[PDB]
């Protein structure tokens, strides 16, 4: 319904595709584009695109910025301020639902506090058992962990939980692991932390000693697999590799909602200058409940179901298993059920059994 | 040394004065001196208002205030944080309020209690009316699993045990039917809430629903169908006074200005008047700040943005569109002059007659009683009840 | 039982010795919830009866 | 925290039971003494 | 007025005996409030 913004001229013209796609099958209404590189100036910039566009209608993608942390929060601060539902392209953020601060910051791609589904599904399927569960001392983290305690309650172990915050010396949680004797964790936090784990268990001569585990999407780089040993099952999502597909299911959703939405007599007029915004828009929480009740059928990311919190229910993720410093898709896992059986899982012991979870524990206190 | 500035959305002519009357004995460095008045509630108002006071002076730490119910406001506050590392002080209105897992890096104080505060004042107030929950019902918002948190840990912490307990949410409400209900949700949804409990009959003279800020932000236009009894929590709705909040936010920022003097031996100052000017040293002077003493009172606060000794207030809910404002929290303490709180209504005179009424003491610990006793009125030679 | 612990919880012991110890010189006056070395204490000590 | 001597019927019960089961024991004392009780969420 | 009632006694009896037409509304609330 407003001018597309998009950070790059590739993505910029994507958006004007799927803008172009969506007009020809309630009607878009733009007339410029803009987007800044500083999130200081961008949050003024995507204020005065929108006043200008004198249309409610914000959808932006993640920048290219190797921290990825606080470079899109004034723009999603600034879309939540008002009444104004916006959805985000490949933007895979658990701090964004950790809190759910926003108003109705939703987007396509599940966020890093997901997948634990896939994870409860696949120690089902192999039956593991005595796991333990390391989380990041951020907040995306801690609701990661909260998120997989709470899918686990029917037991889980205990785990060790530490906060680790990413100090470059840290061989406590390593020690408490080998002493608690598991053979499966599930480690998840940023690229450096994930990579100073993986050096301090290298250190400790147990990466590949019996012990086979999974590894979480937050640590899938390839700065993180230059010094990861081999027999690591990470995960991968599904169509988040690539933002230009996800365009076409946002664009679609929008038109989707406005058509929908265009039906209520009760549409207000967005203010023509940014300065004269002192009205508060009374119609958003209609807005994003037809948005959440709406839905595709299919798409560039197939079928989409919006959660509770406002999450899509896609449920999708490929599996990739580490040897030889290669990585290999062994399937993938849909719907939370079993992964086909591409390609056979080798443990980094050198096992093509997998390794009991309680295994190796004799002395007790 | 600072630039602080009131910004005022109400004149509030007479922070300047107080702060200006204010002594510097304990300050190095005096602060410098400019107000900011703008009329407006939009960002780039704001960040235009910000940019023309760090081109003026250093600011080094703003006061913002504002007059809406619009809280979000001093979310964006806390991004202005993000884009200065400064802290950002709260008068009265959207800044006054306190958001939910608002702590971040960036430094923000709010005059606001915060979730866990304001069920601390809660389970404070149900302690005081001798009364307990047994009912769990909480809708889908953002500030709820912090609450819930927060009562659990109330509840184990507490020496006495605690008990624990459109259609749907009827049934929710018909099964879990306690004479305490707790409850946070938005405006639009306690629209229908509302309405689901009078159908369920809750909302009568049997039951009493807690909502301290949720939706009764300002009770001044509650609804009609809205249930008499319910009570609220707020912030000095009707107390302190905007300029005395604001030369209080002046002194707390002199103070811990002139702490991070002397504990640093260089004051910082911001880089220029641009919005990445301080994108290239601020997390020295933020922990010092949280420390902060003036005005004969310790403002020690944590990153959850709290108050040592909050001003908090409660306001009754009646059936004519009216709150009371009696109500103080003064070095959290507990004390009100409506504790005994509702032809029901009867006095009965009671003796001690040895065996039959031997209880003459009551617990110092919280001023409650024991879970098998009830409160005695005794005579002045005022209202001290003790424990019969 | 509720008044029956609030009421009378300042002179609870940390330890049953340090219990044991107060009660066979005279300054306590019942001890009880102890039946594992309630079973022993009157009968080797023979000095205290339950 | 000096070795001290663990023995009687608890201890004699635990020997036994972990001769029948083969298991491996290092038996401790607690510097606390309590007994155990849940203060304060966590079991104190 | 009716629905209060009808949630004050949720007894697992209920007994009633009206006409049918006033009956539907009856039963509509005793199911929206809602075993018995
Ligand atoms: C810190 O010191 C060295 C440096 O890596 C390391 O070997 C050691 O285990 C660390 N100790 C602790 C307690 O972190
Ligand atoms: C604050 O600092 C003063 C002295 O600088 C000290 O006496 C006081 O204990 C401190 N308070 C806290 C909460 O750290």
């Amino acid at each position: 319904n407003i001018g597309a913004v998009l950070s790059t001229r590739k993505h910029e013209q994507m958006f004007r595709e799927a803008v172009n796609q969506a007009n020809k099958r309630i009607q878009l209404n733009a007339t410029s584009v803009t987007h800044k590189p500083n999130a200081i100036q961008m949050a003024l910039s995507v204020c005065e695109d929108l006043i200008s566009s004198q249309v409610y209608a914000i959808l932006v993608s993640h920048p290219p910025t190797p921290n990825d942390h606080f470079t899109p929060t004034p723009v999603s601060y600034t879309a939540g301020f008002y009444r104004i539902p916006v959805l985000g392209l490949t933007t895979r953020m658990s701090i964004y639902s950790d809190k759910s601060i926003h108003l109705s910051f939703l987007r396509t791609v599940p966020p890093y506090s997901h997948q634990s589904s896939v994870w409860f599904e696949m120690m089902r399927v192999y039956s593991w058992n005595h796991i333990i569960l390391l989380v990041s001392d951020d907040h995306e983290g801690r609701a990661a962990q909260k998120r997989l305690e709470t899918l686990l309650e029917e037991s889980k172990a205990e785990k060790v939980l530490q906060f680790d915050p990413g100090t470059k010396n840290v061989t406590a949680l390593l020690m408490e692991a080998k002493e608690l004797e598991a053979r499966v964790i599930i480690l998840s936090a940023s690229e450096d932390d994930a990579a100073t784990v993986y050096r301090a268990a290298a250190m400790l001569n147990m990466t590949g000693s019996g012990y086979v585990w999974l590894v979480g999407e937050r640590e899938i780089s390839g700065n993180a697999l230059r010094y990861a040993p081999d027999g690591i099952l990470g995960l991968q999502l599904i169509n988040g590799k690539n933002e230009s597909a996800h365009i076409s299911d946002a664009v679609g959703v929008v038109a989707q909602a406005v058509h929908e939405l265009l039906e209520k007599e009760n549409i207000t007029d967005p203010p023509r200058g940014c300065v004269g915004n002192t009205n508060i828009w009374k119609t958003g929480p209609l807005f994003k409940r037809v948005l959440m009740s709406s839905k595709y059928a299919d798409g560039v990311t197939g079928r989409v179901e919006f959660n509770e919190d406002g999450d899509r229910k896609f449920a999708n993720y490929s599996i990739m298993n580490l040897q030889n410093r290669k990585l290999v898709q062994v399937g993938i896992y849909n719907g939370t059920h079993v992964i086909p059986n591409d390609r056979k899982i080798i443990w980094p012991g050198g096992e093509t059994e997998k390794p009991r979870g309680y295994q190796m524990s004799t002395r007790l206190k | 040394s600072i630039g602080i500035a009131v910004i005022l959305v109400s004149d509030e002519v007479a922070i300047k004065d107080a702060h200006e009357k204010d002594d510097f004995h304990h300050l190095s460095v005096v602060p410098r001196v400019e107000l900011v008045a703008m009329n407006e509630t939009d960002p780039k108002s704001i960040i235009t208002r910000i940019c023309d006071l760090m081109s003026d002076r250093k600011i080094q730490g703003v006061v913002f205030a504002d007059d809406t119910d619009q809280e979000a406001i001093a979310q964006i506050l806390d991004f202005i944080s993000a884009q200065t590392l400064t802290p950002i002080l709260g008068i009265h209105g959207g800044s006054s309020m306190i958001m939910a897992d608002k702590d971040e890096s960036s430094m923000f104080f709010q005059f606001g209690p915060s979730i866990e505060q304001q069920a601390s004042v809660m389970l404070n107030i149900m302690e005081e009316y001798d009364w307990y929950i047994f009912s769990i019902v909480t809708t889908y918002f953002p500030g709820y699993q912090d609450f819930v948190n927060k009562i659990r840990s109330t509840i184990e912490n507490s020496f006495v045990g605690w008990e624990l307990e459109d259609s749907k949410i009827q049934n929710q409400l018909k099964k879990l039917q306690s004479p305490i209900i707790l409850l946070y949700c938005t405006k639009e949804e306690a629209t229908y809430i509302f309405e689901v409990a009078n159908s369920v009959g809750l909302t009568g003279y049997g039951y009493t629903w807690i909502v301290p800020s949720l939706v009764a932000g300002d009770t001044d236009t509650v609804p009609a169908e809205f249930p008499t009894g319910l009570i609220s929590v707020s912030y000095d709705e009707w107390d302190y006074g905007l300029p005395a909040r604001v030369r209080d936010g002046i002194a707390i920022i002199t103070t811990a200005a002139s702490d991070m003097l002397s504990e640093h031996s260089f004051i910082p100052e911001p880089k220029s008047s641009c919005y990445n000017t301080h994108e290239k040293q601020s997390n020295m002077l933020n922990r010092y700040l949280i420390n902060v003493t003036f005005e004969g009172r310790n403002l020690s606060f944590s990153e959850d943005g709290y108050q040592m000794h909050p001003k908090l207030v409660i306001i009754l809910l009646n059936k004519e569109r009216k709150w009371e404002r009696v109500g103080k929290w003064k070095d959290k303490s507990l004390q009100m002059k409506y504790y005994v709180w509702p032809d029901d209504h009867l006095s009965i005179v009671t003796l001690e007659e040895a065996p039959f009424v031997i209880v003459e003491s009551v617990d110092p610990l919280s001023g409650t009683c024991m879970r098998n006793t009830v409160p005695c009125q005794k005579r002045i030679v005022g209202y001290i009840k003790k424990c019969c | 039982l509720s008044t029956m612990y609030r009421h009378m919880e300042k002179h609870n012991y940390e330890s049953a010795a340090e219990a044991i110890q107060a009660v066979r010189d005279n300054k306590l006056h019942a001890f009880i919830w102890d039946s594992a070395v309630l079973e022993f204490e009157a009968s080797q000590k023979c000095d205290l009866v339950t | 925290t000096v070795p001290q001597c663990c023995y009687g019927f608890c201890i004699d019960l635990l020997i036994k039971l972990a001769r029948t089961m083969n298991f491996t024991y290092e038996v401790h004392l607690v510097a606390d003494g309590k007994f155990g009780t849940q203060e304060r969420k966590e079991w104190n």
